[PDB]
DNA sequence: AGCGCAATCAGCTGTGACTACCT
DNA sequence: AGGTAGTCACAGCTGATTGCGCTG
């Protein structure tokens, strides 16, 4: 059991490649509010980015 | 050392089983056992390995770089005259005996009593000054117990 | 890479205790270790 | 008492001022002693305070001591009396002794010699000069279990009674609570019952004056009492034990922690005691050098307190060893006495004097206080600063150099919390570069380096990357011996890696540089032991930690013992010539690849 | 019995009170007792010496390539030899040093026996990059040293220092005869080994009266060399031992006067580059030869040019200052001002010179006995 | 292919801190 | 909302198995 345990994890540990999750905010179409305000909503995590466009 | 074999080698009734180990201000001897050489190959003088070139080279290297650290006298005992002469022949064949010669003088003990005595005399006279010397002999010989290597000799 | 060496050196050599100590130096042996005296 | 600034103010309590600044001493009402080192009477004040109090910190300027009950018991154990100690405390006060210290001293030192514990004919008897105290402790229910067969009274001469041998620890624990502490005094001068041996130390083993003070305090008035002597590893500790064994002149028993310390003690006895090998025996189930019928017996812990089946030869040796009295049972590495199986070792054998020797008396779980009654009071505590001032202890330049966490490692460090972050700050690439630079710099100047590193998983990739010898720890017995042997007398190799193996007292050769990475949590004992492997600026030892990680707090809380000893840890933020030469993990590619392997443990 | 098994020492019993506050008097006594920790002598050993003609023999065999002393034996040996030469010339004014290098069973006289330290240091620096090959020959080195030192005057102590790294030496003839000849010639031979004890070196040192030692480490090597620096004791009076030497004044030339005469230095004339044709320097009092360094024996007339302050620096040993009579302040019915520093005498003890019966405080007494080596009052 | 020394695994324990569950 | 016994890492010891070497 020990000699099979010491080798069964060698291939298991070599399968996963990426651990950190990519967190790029993919905003959709902008929404226009009052006072020339523009808001972008992220489609992946719901992040709201409100900005004033010149 | 074994006090349990003498009472049975010869009919005897010991009642002592006593041994004594000398004590001084400092350790006057440095016994050590050297196994494998620099090539991590055993230097055992086994019968099947007596003709092995690697062990002979290891023995020659040990005698060479040992002769550069211990001054004025080295005594080396071999198992037998045949093995001693076969090892020194191999040392002569290679360019290793010359390196031992340039450190200490080589003296070979033989069966001739007069030759052995004169070799011992010249070994002593070489050890008296700074030249240094090597006394190659056999463990089961008349020179192993016939002389005592007092300080600065061997 | 050529730029990778520079980027790694910039990140490592000056991460926390350099972006302020160097600023103070710009604006301004017995206890020194042997590698700090050479 | 008042907290106007949050400080206990006792200005009104001790207003006495006859001489402005003649007396270099301060006292506190509850208990504390402050000493001025920059005084002409510094040595006399130190000698007075050592004998009556134990230190708490000894910096370069103002030494600070504390008064405890056991310190006063030790003081009155010596010929010092109540009047002498009180008058010499008031002699150097500069402020007047508060009327909360005099009463405490009186209460502690009055009840010292009332109760005695003696060993005779393999029987334990407790004898008191005052008969009334026996009836006073007669009502205690816990004591009644020790007395077997109704304890008819043992009418002799002086009132005494027998106590159970296996329950001697309980009564010692209860007596201090009963304000009647027990004393273990062995008058070896006149026994005539013990077969005193012919041991005699050679007249060539000179000892330093500080060892003279400890030995003299051990034998205050011609008798030997149990105690603890604290001396650094580089200092002479085994020599003190050998001299004490020679002076006691009785059957000595030496206990060690490891199976290699028995050989160390045997070598010390052979070097400084002039004892034949027939009398010297080692009992560690390796050679079995006929321990039956021996003068000095050397064994180890974890063998005298087995809870399982024992070997037949070992069983017979233990049966022989538990049937006679012992004089001066020397205990080595006394800090790990208060253990579940090591405490019973003292109660499983019978000895008159119990001597404890150690270098790092600090321990967690606050079980060191238990050692006050397990063995005895703290007899001697060496002043490490003045010891290194005399030049007989290496002046080690302590360093606490931290290395910033790389951005690729800190994200994983802050992302995980379930014990998986230990390898993250341990395998910091910046710390790796710092360690490599230190190793190379101290090799360029021919300095012997010992690199301590727990978490052997990290050590595996730490040592093979530098291609240097390392001690995994369960490797063998021979490989470790040969590596340590060729570490000293070889110029080609002068740096080794140790994983928690050198955290005890071994025969490691003289070294100058110590670089520890990823030690235990808050073990002040481990740091003190690792420092002790260097002293023997002659030397310097470094501690590498990772910033913004728990290792910072661990390093902060594990140096408070050494700063109490007087050491100062300089903080090193930048290493000179870091970019001058090439180091490992130069680029970001291999640094980010290291995350994959350091996250590959996944021990779930 | 044992010293520590008796009664525990109480060192704090010294201090006592009679008026509740005399601890100030006790600490004043302690502070006074702290001073005077010396024997009023900087050396306290050999107060004299003799002209030594020392020859230093350096091994040049392959054993010098060993890395026992970092980086190798040769470099550490030569560095410590430079230090030894500097210290030896500092502590011996009219001594001479010769350097012999033995290599390939032959001995090469690296430097002639002279008193110039700079020449020896330059020769050692040049020899740093030598080639270590062959085996040393003690016989040849001793023969060269004996041949050089046989004609030296008897009053000078003839000494040979041998640095023997290799454990083997090749002798073209019997060496014990050479040892007997050296013993008959009263030449002292001292050997400092590096590896281990060699019988021939021990016999040579014992027979010639020298000392044989083996190096433990670099610090021990430096200690042995420093011990060899010290001059040997000198007999009372042997014969008319004297020597004709000059004292060249450092007369530089100034163009403000009409006697500004530039001259080439004889020592610099042998250099490959342009010799220093400075305005002035050390002119020989006998033949007006110009030299820059001292002490250098004159090449032309053979006169020994030495510096008078160097010889005078050891004159205080011949006439040490006798210790002043310690007198309590109350018992001295005289002036209460120190004769050296004019300070008010408030110490419990006052020191009075035996000759002039002046008044000196503790600090001035220590300064006079340790550094000044002369009583200011006796000078007047 | 019988002995015997030596390498190896099991069981217990010390040191230190981390962590899940509930009155 | 707070505190103590499992638990993991790393080391030690002793008690057996068990596996390779064992003469000119
Ligand atoms: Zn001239
Ligand atoms: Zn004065
Ligand atoms: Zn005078």
């Amino acid at each position: 059991d020990k000699k099979v345990k010491e080798l069964r994890r060698a291939v298991r540990s070599s399968v996963w490649k990426r651990e950190t999750i990519v967190h790029q905010h993919e905003y959709g179409p902008e929404e226009n509010l009052e006072d020339d305000m523009y808001r972008k909503t992220c489609t992946m995590c719901g992040h709201e980015l409100t900005y004033e466009k010149m | 050392s074994p006090l349990d074999i003498y009472p049975k080698i010869l009919d005897f009734h010991p009642v002592t089983m006593a041994t004594f180990t000398m004590t001084l201000a400092r350790v006057c001897l440095c016994p050590m056992i050297i196994g494998r050489g620099n090539d991590q190959v055993a230097i055992s003088s086994k019968f099947e390995t007596r003709e092995d070139i690697a062990v002979i080279r290891n023995y020659g290297n040990l005698l060479l770089e040992m002769s550069a650290v211990v001054p004025d006298g080295i005594v080396a005992f071999f198992t037998s005259y045949q093995y001693m002469e076969s090892t020194v022949a191999s040392w002569y064949e290679q360019g290793i005996l010359e390196n031992i010669q340039r450190n200490k003088l080589l003296f070979i003990e033989t069966q001739d009593g007069a030759e052995t005595s004169v070799a011992l005399e010249k070994y002593q006279e070489a050890c008296e000054n700074g030249r240094g010397a090597i006394l190659l002999s056999v463990a089961r010989g008349k020179v192993s117990e016939g002389i005592d290597f007092v300080h600065h000799y061997g | 890479g050529t730029s990778s060496q520079a980027e790694a050196a910039r990140i490592l050599a000056a991460s926390w205790p350099q972006n302020r100590e160097d600023e103070e130096k710009q604006k301004l042996a017995s206890h020194l270790f042997p590698f700090e005296k050479l | 008492k008042v907290d106007e600034y949050g400080a206990k103010d006792y200005r009104l309590q001790m207003p006495l001022k006859d001489d402005h600044t003649s007396r270099p001493l301060w006292v506190a009402p509850d208990g504390h002693i402050f000493l001025e080192a920059f005084s002409p009477v510094y040595k006399y004040a130190q000698d007075f305070l050592v004998a009556i109090a134990e230190p708490v910190c000894r910096p370069t300027h103002v030494h600070e001591y504390k008064l405890t009950a056991y310190s006063l018991y030790a003081a009155v154990s010596v010929g010092l009396q109540t009047s002498d100690i009180t008058e010499y405390l008031r002699k150097l006060s500069k402020t007047g002794v508060p009327d909360g210290i005099m009463q405490f001293i009186k209460l502690c030192t009055v009840s010292y010699g009332k109760v005695k514990l003696v060993l005779k004919h393999n029987r334990y008897f407790v004898e008191s000069c005052h008969p009334d105290v026996i009836q006073h402790l007669l009502q205690d229910p816990v004591i009644r279990e020790c007395r077997l067969r109704n304890s008819e009274g043992e009418a002799t001469e002086t009132v005494s009674f027998e106590v159970k041998q296996e329950m001697i620890e309980e009564l010692q624990k209860r007596c201090i609570h009963l304000e009647y502490p027990l004393l273990a005094e062995y008058d070896f001068r006149n026994d005539s019952v013990n077969p005193d041996i012919n041991i005699d130390l050679k007249p060539t083993a000179v000892l330093r004056p500080y060892q003279e003070k400890s030995l003299r305090k051990m034998f205050g008035n011609g008798r030997a009492r149990s105690g603890v002597i604290v001396l650094p590893c580089g200092a002479g500790k085994s020599l003190v034990g050998v001299t004490a064994a020679c002076t006691v002149r009785k059957r000595c028993l030496v206990l060690g922690n490891s199976a290699v310390s028995v050989e160390q003690w045997k070598a010390q006895f052979k070097m400084w005691s002039t004892i034949d090998d027939s009398q010297i025996c080692r009992f560690t189930s390796d050679a079995k050098d006929k321990p039956i019928g021996c003068s000095v017996a050397i064994s180890t812990y974890s063998m005298l307190g087995h809870t399982t089946k024992r070997s037949w030869e070992a069983e017979r040796v233990m049966e022989w060893l538990k049937t006679q009295e012992w004089g001066l049972m020397i205990l080595d590495e006394v800090h790990t006495i208060p253990a579940k199986m090591f405490r019973r070792v003292l109660t499983i054998v019978q000895a008159h004097c119990k001597l404890g020797l150690t270098a790092t008396l600090v321990r967690e779980d606050d079980k060191i206080v238990d050692l006050n009654f397990l063995i005895g009071p703290k007899l001697y505590e060496a002043n490490w600063m003045e010891l290194q001032n005399n030049g007989y202890i290496a002046k080690v330049q302590c360093a606490e150099v931290w290395c910033p966490m790389s951005p690729e490692f800190y994200r994983e460090y802050v992302a995980i919390k379930t014990k998986k972050r230990i390898l993250l700050y341990t395998m910091n690439p910046n710390k790796f570069r710092a360690c490599q630079f230190l190793i190379k710099f101290h090799e360029r100047r021919n300095d012997k380096i010992i690199v301590f590193a727990d978490n052997v998983f990290a050590l595996k990739e730490y040592a093979i990357r530098l291609n240097k010898p390392y001690i995994y720890g369960p490797t063998s017995q021979g490989e470790r011996m040969q590596i340590l042997q060729n570490f000293k007398h070889n110029p080609k190799i002068n740096t080794i890696f140790i994983s928690k193996v050198g955290d005890t007292s071994f025969d490691l050769p003289e070294a100058n540089v110590l670089i520890q990475i990823s030690s235990h949590g808050g073990s002040r004992r481990q740091e003190a032991q690792r420092l002790g492997r260097v002293l023997r600026y002659n030397a310097f030892f470094y501690s590498l930690v990772s910033q913004d990680t728990q290792e910072m707090a661990y390093s902060t809380k594990r140096q408070r013992f050494l700063v109490d000893q007087g050491y100062s840890f300089k903080v090193i933020t930048k290493l000179a010539g870091m970019e001058e030469e090439d180091l490992a993990f130069s680029t970001k590619e291999e640094q980010q690849q290291l995350l994959q392997k350091v996250l590959a443990a996944t021990d779930l | 019995t044992k010293r520590w098994e008796g009664g525990y020492e109480r060192t704090w019993e010294i201090l006592k009170e009679d008026e509740s506050g005399s601890l100030k008097a006790t600490i004043e006594d302690i502070l006074f007792k702290a001073k005077r920790k010396r024997v009023f002598e900087h050396h306290g050993q050999v107060r004299l010496g003799m002209m030594r003609h020392l020859y230093v023999v350096v091994d040049g065999s392959r054993t010098m390539e060993d890395q026992d002393l970092k980086p190798n034996r040769l470099t550490c040996t030569l560095k410590l030899l430079e230090y030894f030469v500097e210290e030896y010339f500092d502590q011996n004014p009219i001594s001479q040093i010769g350097i012999i290098v033995t290599k390939s069973k032959r001995a090469e006289k690296l430097t002639e026996l002279s008193g110039n330290p700079r020449k020896h240091i330059t020769s050692l620096k040049k020899a740093v990059d030598m080639t270590c090959h062959g085996e040393p020959s003690l016989y040849n080195s001793l023969s060269i040293a004996m041949q050089t030192l046989k004609h030296m005057p008897g009053h000078t102590s003839r000494e040979v220092l041998i640095i023997f790294s290799s454990l083997t030496t090749c002798d073209p003839s019997n060496i014990y005869d050479l040892i007997k000849t050296l013993k008959a010639a009263k030449i002292r031979v001292s050997v400092i080994g590096l590896s281990a004890e060699v019988r021939v070196c021990t016999v040579l040192a014992r027979e010639t009266g020298g000392t044989y030692h083996v190096i433990l480490d670099e610090s021990h090597y430096k200690e042995l060399l420093t011990h060899h620096v010290s001059p040997p004791p000198a007999s009372s009076s042997s014969e008319c031992s004297l020597i004709r030497m000059g004292f060249p004044q450092h007369t530089i030339a100034s163009l403000s006067d009409q006697d500004a005469k530039p001259s080439f230095s004889m020592a610099h004339l042998d250099g490959n580059t342009e010799p220093g044709l400075t305005l002035g320097g050390y002119f020989c009092p006998q033949c007006r030869a110009k030299y820059c360094e001292l002490p250098v024996e004159c090449k032309i007339c053979g006169l020994t040019l030495v510096s008078a302050p160097h010889l005078a620096r050891s004159y205080h040993h011949l006439f040490p200052l006798d210790a002043f009579q310690e007198i309590p302040l109350e018992e001295y019915n005289g002036e209460r001002f120190c004769y050296g520093c004019q300070g008010e005498l408030k110490d419990q003890h006052v020191y009075v010179c035996a000759v002039c019966q002046n008044v000196f405080c503790v600090d001035c007494d220590v300064f006079v006995h340790d550094s000044l080596h002369c009583c200011p009052g006796c000078i007047h």
